[PDB]
């Protein structure tokens, strides 16, 4: 999960 | 004098991305949009990239940043889209990917056949209006500062002022070779007009992938991780009216 997490 | 700002368009536009669509075997919707929703997810990835990369994001709040980008990716990737079907095919069908090329039988296929039909007609635009590469890359930056919510972004101001330095970067690269207000004005309104079309084309297309993902266990349709959590979180935002696009004109 994370969100998108690489932004 | 160097074309600093373009420069930069240019250098950090993403290459090829591929779906990974086994087209040996015969076309059904389940395989299409199972293929469409997993080019989506490589496809945000260097949407993401991308953006961190164009100048001034960074002067935006971290939690704007994410939302810009949740907001718009729809519109980005199908202006691109129509952009490659352009170049590569002459709008002859729709360039999803090297790997995934819509004929008219695909467009149906994918029951959206309307859809696919006003993405068509919108590469074809590119070509009718003689859409300059680097007007192409402009507008697509444009585009990621075009859909925002109806309470406010966490940092408005700072939003407003990067949209209106985009603004002022297309103005810069109409007027390079024309020394008549009159033809920069017309111009604008052509360019202004081709932006707007592209809103109602992917607020379809949210319509249809909601619709898809709620149903998605019925149909046999696979959606990733992120197109899940963004199509069921942000999307709902846009469809019932609490985001809503920034048009230039009134329709
Ligand atoms: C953005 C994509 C994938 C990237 C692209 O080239 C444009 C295209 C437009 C239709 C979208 C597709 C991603 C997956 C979606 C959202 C499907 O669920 C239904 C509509 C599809």
């Amino acid at each position: 999960h994370k969100i998108l997490h690489r932004l | 004098c160097q074309p600093i700002f373009l420069n930069v368009l240019e250098a950090i536009e993403p290459g090829v991305v591929c779906a990974g669509h086994d087209n040996n075997q015969p076309d059904s919707f389940a395989a299409l949009l199972s293929s469409l929703n997993e080019l989506g997810e490589r496809q945000l990835v260097h949407v993401v990239k991308w953006a961190k990369a164009l100048p001034g994001f960074r002067n935006l709040h971290v939690d704007d940043q994410m939302a810009v980008i949740q907001y718009s990716w729809m519109g980005l990737m199908v202006f691109a889209m129509g952009w490659r079907s352009f170049t590569n095919v002459n709008s002859r069908m729709l360039y999803f990917a090297p790997d995934l090329v819509f004929n008219e039988y695909r467009m149906h296929k994918s029951r959206m056949y309307s859809q696919c039909v006003r993405m068509r007609h919108l590469s074809q635009e590119f070509g009718w209006l003689q859409i300059t590469p680097q007007e192409f890359l402009c507008m697509k930056a444009l585009l990621l500062f075009s859909i925002i919510p109806v309470d406010g972004l966490k940092n408005q101001k700072f939003f407003d002022e990067l949209r209106m330095n985009y603004i002022k970067e297309l103005d810069r690269i109409i007027a390079c070779k024309r020394k008549n207000p009159t033809s920069c004005s017309r111009r604008f309104y052509q360019l202004t007009k081709l932006l707007d079309s592209v809103q109602p084309i992917a607020r379809e297309l949210h319509q249809f992938t909601f619709d898809l993902l709620i149903k998605s266990h019925m149909v046999s349709v696979d959606f990733p991780e992120m197109m899940a959590e963004i199509i069921s979180v942000q999307v709902p935002k846009i469809l019932s009216g609490k985001v809503k696009p920034i048009y230039f004109h009134t329709q």
